[PDB]
């Protein structure tokens, strides 16, 4: 039966699909992490500029 | 018609690295084709010829293989008189052949 | 020989695994690039507006 050849094709494709899907999941997670770390660091910049502004006042 | 012989289980599709090709061969030459398709190109898995049907002259089979093989495979099939007839379970085309056979007979009446 | 074709394909199919790993590594390289690009663009655009406000 042709399953002896066909399952070797399907196994390589399933392995391939998993490796690509994991990288796409990582891509989405990294983009979310960039927004969150930017939101933390931008407040640190604001707080420093606020301290300098109060000193000038 | 492909609509009389095409069935889903004979196909490997909907994939990044995988293809199904389709080839017609004479009934005498089929006895060579059963092995010889594996010699046409690299990236072909063994035992992947799958006959859809046979007749008074000939066979049509699917060949299931990795995507890199396909253009060398099809060209070298033609150079050896193995006739490429690609139809990748085309549901819209088999449905069109069935519905239009019924319709044009009915409309002619 | 069916066994020799099986020995050949068992080697040759490793190129599909390599191309899939390289495709995943390209998506990961894009994830690292777009992380740095998006973070930098967002932070510096807002930081400029914050410096202008103050």
């Amino acid at each position: 039966s042709q399953s002896q050849g066909i399952q070797q094709l399907l196994q390589a494709e399933k392995r391939a699909a998993e490796k690509v899907s994991e990288a796409r999941k990582r891509k989405n997670r990294r983009l979310k992490q960039a927004k969150e770390e930017a939101q933390a660091e931008i407040e640190q910049y604001r707080l420093q500029r606020e301290k300098e502004f109060k000193a000038k006042e | 018609s492909l609509a009389e012989i095409v069935k889903k289980d004979d196909f490997v599709l909907d994939s990044e690295y995988l293809v199904t090709l389709l080839v017609v061969v004479p009934k005498l030459n089929h006895n060579d084709w059963i092995k010889q398709y594996e010699t046409l190109a690299e990236m072909v898995v063994p035992r992947s010829s799958n006959v859809l049907s046979e007749d008074q002259d000939s066979y049509l089979c699917n060949v299931t293989l990795f995507k890199k093989a396909v253009d060398d495979f099809r060209h070298k099939a033609r150079e050896n008189k193995f006739i490429v007839r690609d139809f990748q379970y085309n549901e819209e085309e088999m449905r069109a052949d069935k519905e239009e056979m019924n319709r044009l007979s009915t409309d002619k009446k | 020989s069916d066994a020799d074709v099986q020995k050949q394909i068992k080697h040759m199919m490793a190129f599909i695994e390599q191309e899939a790993n390289e495709k995943a590594e390209e998506i990961d390289a894009k994830a690292e690039e777009e992380f740095n690009i998006e973070k930098g663009r967002l932070v510096q655009t807002q930081r400029l507006k914050i410096m202008e406000y103050y």
